[PDB]
């Protein structure tokens, strides 16, 4: 899951450098603000589709599950909160492999492994193979959540 | 990337 | 003086810096030094992503094409060390400015633009203009290469 780490690492990166540039406005969907990352280049290393034509790229991670940015409730009467990079259908060790690997990049608010919200951005190898669940057949089952200040 | 970002690379 | 060539420049200096502090090892791979310069901080600012080959951090230069920081090695004629950056895509207007903004401040060994190699590092506009390919519609068709210390 090496590619995948990066990939998630630099889009957040790239998401980082983009709301810098964002004042006055914010957005509120991730349908929205993943398809301008898109458009930006930002998502390079990813699998993307949609319709980038139109304004609706959508963005997919390596087993086909979809990868969201979202806007962390935007609006705080001064500067641009957080977001988090959602990313579906991982399969159980990958999850394992990502979610330590995030916690490890340090670059976290905080990482979400299905329902467990580790808010400290730390998640150990012993906490992700017990989070982490089981693949269906080849379908992975696991649900990563990357928070972003905040 | 969407749109940005060619097909070629390097 | 622009983000651009400024880009360029930062990133030269920021390679040159990290190749005198490696003690014991080379690199033999653009992909490997470019992701070791990304992980340096060397190219905040600039967009960037995941090789699904090596799982390398990969940059991209403001018009969407890719740019490659790679060790000079040995091509069964080829001595000229050091290291070298290479920028596809290049639009036509940002290939005279950048290459001939490299030849007055880019401390440069050595500029390339397509097939046209400027050992003597000095590139003047009049031949960038004639070197440098006109543009596909949005899409720029050149080629530059920044050689580092031969």
């Amino acid at each position: 899951a090496g590619t995948e780490l990066t990939n998630y690492q630099t889009l957040a990166t790239n998401t980082i450098g983009m709301m810098k540039g964002v004042d006055g406005y914010a957005f509120t969907s991730g349908a929205k603000m993943t398809d301008t990352l898109i458009q930006a280049g930002a998502a390079k290393g990813m699998t993307v589709s949609g319709d980038p034509a139109s304004g609706s790229a959508t963005l997919w991670n390596s087993w086909g599950g979809q990868i969201v940015v979202a806007p962390d409730t935007a609006g705080g009467t001064g500067f641009n909160n957080g977001f988090t990079i959602t990313t579906n259908k991982v399969p159980q060790s990958a999850c394992v492999s990502i979610s330590t690997g995030m916690s490890r990049s340090g670059g976290t608010s905080g990482i979400k492994i299905n329902g467990n919200n580790h808010t400290d951005a730390k998640v150990t190898a012993e906490i992700a193979s017990s989070e982490c669940t089981a693949d269906n057949g080849r379908t992975g089952t696991n649900t990563l959540v990357f928070n972003y200040n905040g | 990337s969407x749109d940005x970002d060619n097909k070629e690379x390097x």
